[PDB]
């Protein structure tokens, strides 16, 4: 089936399948179980911004979650993406929601993947930016309850006419063209991902979460996976 | 105004 | 049919379809008849450079096509494109052969698009950049005879196994995502193509060009437009 | 005297000098009295943004003022900098204010210069952005009463304590490092400049403007350029 | 006196203070006394590329040099800049000769800078791109026998008109304008630097190397810096 | 509101 | 010498 | 076609 690595912002604690005893930041390979963790003092109604970074030189995946004059949290765990995803694939972001609720808005989002080969200066790149969604948002693929255009945000979830989150909800935006994210023979690959998102949750004890993933290209929502799966796995293996 | 659940 | 606009690199003079009676550059709007052209000095078997800008400011569509210390040829067409572009479209590379042939070589391909909607420095922004292209290049969209992967570069047109390019043969090249042109409430919108060819002919006398267009999203080669039709257009109206 | 390439965003008609009867935009090519400009509905205490894009391939300089959800004020003027200006300049902005006075703030301004001379996609660069100016912005050269550190903005003029705008006042903010905006050689130069700003005015009755300009290395600020001379010319010829 | 960070690229082995016993890349934290160091294939006359990437989430400094069609050799050391370095500081390439010789030529050099603080999505960026190197390049401070021009080569060190290296020599490039390399209040810092050298020894057995390297603004060649010490310690503490 | 001198 | 047809 | 010294 489908091969997940994700940065999960994780609202509700889950600790029948791993999850520590409070919100936090994680880093899923191919396991809805974090290879790593960080706590994470979300603040429900605030506007956030993420950050994933990552360089084949390196080899390690690391990730930012701030708010305004607030501390950020931070996790990296080192990993080979080489050794886990196919040379292509596609990039998106990915929420959920279960018996507790919570909106899941994407206010902007931008993406950036650079791979250098074994030849004078030759780089190739994809660079994308939404400072803004459109109701018809062609370049971007919807999957489940995912909608654009409610003035200019990406809604992941069930949101009612009045504003309120649905719960038993999930929804996916993934960017249309393919990723090619590492080479056989690339002296420096690298990306870098940033979106700001606004979690309101009014029956506050907020849930599931908003993960940023990366997947096979043709990655589609396993069936029951709502809530405490982000809309990633099928399971709690 | 509205929330940090801590 | 297709809407198609197009800056063209012309190679063999077919006046008698408002050909000018020398290599040219032109610029097509929904025609193979070319709204402006100007001579071009080109030099069979060299590597050269195509430059393509367009901004909703000035609503005027120019390209520049040099060789490294040569004069340069420039056309420029004042065009409204909200006009004449559905708001989404494909971009991509166009090439063909007929009775004479030329090998429609690409060595790279970046484009950048750019729109500021009033709602300010709200940017939305996409960026790709192809220094090489590998056998399977995913993110591409081939048609036609056009093939990738000739180490490192795209072959528009056929060409035989010794390296000679074949009569009769077309082929194109489009990005995988569809990209957002024009937007109604846009402050200001702009894009720019750059891409480095090597037109080659062992009898010098080559035909028929490469193309750089602009159209809609399910856009595909016209039956029979091998030739002076660059595989863009169904007739010569 | 030095050598003044700007786009004035004057709030003040001084008819006498060849001002129009009203707020304008317009292009200044060495003199204060405007090769061309055009109506500007400036909106006191609303922040706007200005663009300024330039090529050697059209040698068309245009600028484009517009506020949120607003008609916007654009203007062009087809002008050869290679005949005006020398290959070496500094960028900057400058604004002023006399008998009537306006707050000339700046809260971000992000500028890119290209140029490829003809050994092809060689390309050289130039791109620096500023969304927060700190106290100590030591990549900037202030002039006059500009000064920056009043919370992340740049104050072009003088503003009280209470935060009011004085009269008499003039200030610039060039760019440290030099810029090669044209070169002989160039297959294809351009740049773009982007800026928004907040002109406040407590008595509806603003002056004097704020200006993009472009100049010799070691311009400065020219005596009695307060008011009408928006801190950029010696006299009004 | 001066603050030095530097990524060496060490062509001579100079045990006599801590060099292995080969040539090597190596991070230089306030010292020549490299804090890490890894083997370094040289090629001699062959064009080469090096890779410097630090963020501030990882606070971790690495590098990477290679050539066409072979392996490549990485370094990283971690090391928090903000406890080393001012928050203002100036980039450049330094390098040198001694008894033994080689010409330090550089072809290209690009550095990106981004800063963003505690404000929503406010990000700070400085980026500049030299593929070709004028003889009247404004924008550089050369140091030492740093010249360019020589058909848009940098050569850091003294080349006699025929094109042999000559020994004693010490030459460095500085961009003109300071860099914030960091803030006491941002979410994420970040810079990247890459350039391509060639550095080719007639009298084979070369030395000394070229350095990438950060200092305070105002830094200058150390007197009696050739050989051994780059251009950038005054002594091998 | 605030936005207008003429 | 690669450059000529017309 | 110049030197690896090694
Ligand atoms: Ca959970
Ligand atoms: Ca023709
Ligand atoms: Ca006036
Ligand atoms: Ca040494
Ligand atoms: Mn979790
Ligand atoms: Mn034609
Ligand atoms: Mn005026
Ligand atoms: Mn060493």
């Amino acid at each position: 089936a489908d091969t997940i690595v994700a940065v999960e912002l994780d609202t509700y604690p889950n600790t029948d399948i791993g999850d520590p005893s409070y919100p936090h930041i994680g880093i899923d390979i191919k396991s809805v179980r974090s290879k790593k963790t960080a706590k994470w003092n979300m603040q429900n109604g605030k506007v956030g911004t993420a950050h994933i970074i990552y360089n084949s030189v390196d080899k390690r995946l690391s990730a930012v979650v701030s708010y305004p004059n607030a501390d950020s949290a931070t996790v990296s765990y080192d990993v080979d993406l080489d050794n886990v995803l196919p040379e292509w694939v596609r990039v998106g972001l990915s929420a959920s929601t279960g018996l507790y609720k919570e909106t899941n808005t994407i206010l902007s989002w931008s993406f950036t993947s650079k791979l250098k080969s074994n030849s004078t200066h030759e780089t190739n790149a994809l660079h994308f930016m939404f400072n803004q969604f459109s109701k018809d948002q062609k370049d971007l693929i919807l999957q489940g309850d995912a909608t654009t255009g409610t003035d200019g945000n990406l809604e992941l979830t069930r949101v009612s006419s009045n504003g309120s989150p649905q719960g038993s909800s999930v929804g996916r935006a993934l960017f249309y063209a393919p990723v090619h994210i590492w080479e056989s023979s690339a002296v420096v690959a690298s990306f870098e991902a940033t979106f700001t998102f606004l979690i309101k949750s009014p029956d506050s004890h907020p849930a599931d979460g908003i993960a940023f993933f990366i997947s096979n290209i043709d990655s589609s929502i396993p069936s029951g996976s709502t809530g405490r799966l982000l809309g990633l796995f099928p399971d709690a293996n | 105004m509205y929330w940090y659940p801590y």
